[PDB]
């Protein structure tokens, strides 16, 4: 048994990706943020101040024949880029790419930061990052790949984000097809609640791999590749235009430029993100200035493997196997 | 960027 599920840039930057999820019986359509770096799905509700929510898909639960409240349980989560939200629990059936987990924690929210509420083509969040990093209490929830994992073909997905093109979320097999190079798998650590993970070196503009290497985490919920202060300033060393601009925090250089593919090792096998995905966006449009899709993990305290570098891969998140895979695209 | 539970 499987599901895929297509999903699409939310704009021009490729900021996040979304994919439709349907809730309840019968099926409510939520446009939602498929998001490996946190364990809660949580999505606008017609408990969602009205303000809030204006203009954004809701979940009504009492529309659904199958919702049940959980008495007595809350959450609330504060991401990395300083957004949020709070509120209750539901459980109900969710069916993802025509895959369903009949009873999956939904987590209703009664209060979102403005970040979500400006942001009106998604309702909320799937986290597919592990268990253990749950919010719900008293009693914490099991994301709804982890419900669906022991009913799967197989207990793993796949994420295919694509610049500007719609891609493709799988659950449950591993379409090579859409790659052009085998999976080279490496071994997770979940000690944080991340699909964490360790390359074993990098490389700016296709020489060798070196052995520095790389601890960070796979998140298709972070837009950008973000690594520390010595990859940002080997990586744009000889990109000429590049210059830090402290009104867009982040490296931008001029969008003419032949930027260097950045490689990373996934135990012995590379995987290279082309100079093209490295060129995030014109600052505004007609600009002649860009800004990088590599920038510092300074900020935030960990390296995270975000949709810039996922881009150039199929991405394999095993958790039957605990590994995460990357075949080159 | 966005960066999703720190």
């Amino acid at each position: 048994q499987t599901g895929s599920a297509p999903n699409h840039p939310s704009d021009s930057a490729d900021s996040e990706y979304i994919t439709s999820v349907s809730i309840g019986t019968p099926a409510q359509v939520l446009p939602l943020d498929f998001d490996t770096g946190s364990s809660d799905l949580w999505v606008f509700s017609s408990e969602t101040p009205k303000s809030s929510a204006t203009g954004h898909a809701i979940y009504t639960p009492s529309k659904s024949s199958t919702s049940k409240k959980v008495s007595g349980a809350s959450w609330s989560i504060s991401y990395g880029d300083g957004s949020s939200s709070s509120g209750d629990v539901y459980t109900d059936k969710v069916t993802i790419g025509g895959f369903s987990v009949n009873t999956q924690g939904v987590e209703s929210a009664t209060r979102v930061s403005t970040e979500f509420v400006q942001d009106t083509v998604i309702s909320g969040l799937v986290g597919l990052a592990f268990d253990s990093g749950n919010q719900v209490r008293p009693h914490p929830q099991k994301t709804w790949f982890s419900n669906a994992a022991s009913s799967l073909a197989e207990p793993l997905f796949t994420a295919d984000l694509r610049h500007g093109q719609n891609g493709s979320y799988n659950f449950g097999y591993i379409d090579t097809s859409v790659a052009k190079g085998p999976v080279a798998y490496t071994p997770v650590d979940n000690s944080q609640g991340f699909w964490e993970f360790t390359a074993s070196g990098y490389s700016v503009g296709g020489g060798k791999l070196n052995r520095n290497s790389i601890d960070g985490i796979a998140d298709t919920g972070t837009t950008l590749l973000l690594l520390d202060d010595n990859v940002v300033d080997a990586y744009y060393a000889n990109v000429q235009s590049a210059q830090y601009d402290n009104q867009q925090e982040g490296v931008v250089f001029d969008c003419d430029e032949d930027l260097p593919s950045f490689s990373f090792g996934v135990g012995s096998s590379t995987i290279t993100i082309p100079g093209d995905l490295l060129n995030l966006t014109p600052l505004e449009e007609g600009s002649s200035t860009c800004f990088g899709g590599l920038q510092s993990s300074s900020g935030i305290g960990i390296n995270i493997f975000g949709d810039v570098a996922l881009k150039a891969a199929l991405v394999v998140f095993d958790l039957g196997n605990e590994r995460l895979g990357w075949a080159q695209k | 960027x966005v960066v999703x539970a720190x």
